[PDB]
RNA sequence: GAGCUGUAAGUAAGCUUUGAUCCAGAGAUUUCCGAAUGGGGAAACCCAGCAUGAGUUAUGUCAUGUUAUCGAUAUGUGAAUACAUAGCAUAUCAGAAGGCACACCCGGAGAACUGAAACAUCUUAGUACCCGGAGGAAGAGAAAGAAAAUUCGAUUCCCUUAGUAGCGGCGAGCGAAACGGGAAGAGCCCAAACCAACGUUGGGGUUGUAGGACACUCUAGUUACAAAGGACGACAUUAGACGAAUCAUCUGGAAAGAUGAAUCAAAGAAGGUAAUAAUCCUGUAGUCGAAAAUGUUGUCUCUCUUGAGUGGAUCCUGAGUACGACGGAGCACGUGAAAUUCCGUCGGAAUCUGGGAGGACCAUCUCCUAAGGCUAAAUACUCUCUAGUG
RNA sequence: UGAGUAGCGAAAGACGGGUGAGAAUCCCGUCCACCGAUUGACUAAGGUUUCCAGAGGAAGGCUCGUCCGCUCUGGGUUAGUCGGGUCCUAAGCUGAGGCCGACAGGCGUAGGCGAUGGAUAACAGGUUGAUAUUCCUGUACCACCUAUAAUCGUAUCG
């Protein structure tokens, strides 16, 4: 249970390359932040991405 | 009849079978063909009573 | 009820212990309280005591069935089967 | 094919040409016991008894001329009947 | 249609033309463990609450039903704390759970021995294993496409193009596509502008040889996509029935063999029978049959149903999206002059006189119209069926 | 083949009777010898019918065998009080919600499970070829039910 609540942004997997072009598996996490947003019953604490929080939002 | 069908199976064909099995164990019961004949009589009585409901 | 299966006939049961004690074979899921009520209803006797014991399967390739024999002691009345 | 108590003739074997009455039947194995056929000697004194032969070794003679023949089924009546091949007369 | 009581010879007692056994389609019964679910537990065991019942002078005992945990829906729903948006209790539910087919399908995650005659880029390989979704198939699919012909016109699969173009410590090695010939073949529904109601969907409308809103001429389809709920006739599947034609002699313990004379064929496929059988047996060719239960369909029934819209000033489409930079992955193509496609992090367009593509990039021309969804057939595979084949 | 070769797993036996086709090896008796903080008498774990009786000698028993923990047939385990469940809890192991994790799943609260410990009512004799605080005889105790009599209540149970 680690993903944006307003979107589906999550982490992915890739490679780490060196000068000699050696490969090593790594992860690409997302910029998650704990925020309290309005929900129909009451506000709660959820994980919201920083991309969704841009241009304004309700908290 | 509902009651007659029950009465015939409970007191008869059940206590009657009790004597046959009891008599055989003691070693004084011939006519072995009378046990299976009564065993299947109860099976038919319980088949009509279950479908008649 | 249909809890008794077979009377036991042996030297220990018939020649001895038969003066006032009767041995039977009961179901493998009945306690000694249900054997006292069944004996009286079928044999019209008054039971005073009831002992029970378990037997395990015996290899004979396969094994014989398990048994449970009970001994009842009557206060008044006699079976005389 | 051959019913109990019918009259048949031995077509093959050591007693070819011996009329008899079937007195037993073994449909599970297709064998039939015919009186006077396949007598055997057993040890237990010596009690002579009749063995069973194959059902394909006996034929049914015609009622009119006693001639070995095959059985047919006309099935005119509600119950099917056995009809002699050589003559329509029922066998 | 006369025998029967499994494997199995016996020893017993019995049933059966009042038609037993046996075969097929429907119903009844179905102990305990096991997702196991009243609570425990060393699976097949032990110990309880509630309600209703018999039994017993009463206690002890017994029988039949109910009581797990999570979800979506009623009802009450008074705490910190005088709106209340914590908890907390009862009610309803063909709602979930677990199990397979060393097989096929999509997604997440992801090696090594080996080859390069060593070895790190590279290869073995997105292979083995693991996990999580399914379905009888899945997936993909109605052009922001392929191209350069006086053009074609959704997707998938087969042949060919071709070991060609190209990629590569340009080493080892990897490896296309479009045209052309085939199998199969139908396409549709939403958002928006707008017209009526007090964040239920009610109308309206769906796109490039530009559409719709807005102004304007004016008598069919079927639940396999395209909205979906039934009533109505015929073929097959699961027990069966009828079914042509041979007699002697010799050698044998036994004839079907040998020796003679007769026969049937829309039947000379086979298997048995005391030895090698078209005519002895079971069958074959051919021709018939279904209480009752399934499946495939055909008919009327049933529901649902208004289509061409010449102007054309004003209005409408899908945004933190398209795209750029940085770090990665994927396209035959290793960052390379790398277009086209994706993920994480930041910055951030336009609005039909618009926007995207044609292998960097610009101009001209040509072809299309992204940021919403659904869709059968041609293809892959075989636990286990019913007929067969070498 | 080696070869009728190695070996036959710590130790005291002798004789007289019995059985039988067959006796150094089985049964009975009398002497002798060995252990005796013990090779004796009871009991947990583990094994799972090896326990008793009659009948057997193919194979198994490192020889023999008439014998057996071997083969066949039929038998044998009795609890309100003894040891465990309807009593408690250590370690530890599992935990409604909850916290954290690519997927699985990892932690953890209330609550439960869990003796090797705590609580807790029976003793002495007799009897079978094979069971005994269980069966039997003689005397006890604990919990719970039912009916009938003592304080002539502003008690009693928590």
């Amino acid at each position: 249970g680690k993903q944006c609540f307003v979107t589906g942004r999550k982490a992915s997997t890739g490679n780490r390359r060196s000068h000699a072009l050696n490969s090593t598996k790594r992860r690409w996490n997302a910029n998650l932040q704990k925020v309290r947003i309005l929900v129909d019953g009451k506000p709660k604490k959820v994980w919201v991405s920083a991309r969704a929080l841009k241009s304004g939002k309700v908290t | 009849l509902t009651t007659s069908e029950i009465e015939e199976q409970i007191k008869s064909s059940k206590e009657e079978l009790f004597n046959l099995r009891f008599q055989l164990a003691t070693g004084q019961l011939e006519e072995t063909a009378r046990i299976r004949t009564v065993r299947k009589t109860i099976a038919r009585l319980k088949t009509v009573a279950r479908e008649r409901e | 009820r249909d809890i008794l299966k077979r009377p036991v006939i042996t030297e220990k049961s018939s020649e001895a212990m038969a003066e006032d004690k009767y041995t039977f074979d009961v179901d493998t899921r009945v306690n000694k309280t249900q054997v006292k009520m069944a004996v009286e209803e079928i044999f019209n006797v008054k039971v005073a005591s009831v002992n029970i014991m378990n037997y395990k399967p015996k290899k004979k390739q396969g094994y014989t069935n398990k048994r449970r024999k009970a001994i009842v002691t009557l206060k008044e009345g006699s079976d005389d089967l | 094919h051959i019913k109990k108590g019918d009259n048949v003739k031995v077509i093959a074997g050591k007693d070819k040409g011996k009329e008899g009455k079937v007195i037993a039947t073994l449909p599970k194995k297709d064998r039939v016991v015919v009186e006077g056929v396949n007598i055997m000697k057993k040890h237990q004194g010596i009690l002579e008894t009749e063995a069973a032969i194959h059902v394909s070794n006996v034929q049914l003679l015609d009622p009119k001329t006693n001639e070995p023949t095959r059985v047919g089924y006309k099935f005119v009546d509600g119950k099917k009947v056995r009809i002699a091949k050589k003559s329509g007369e029922e066998i």
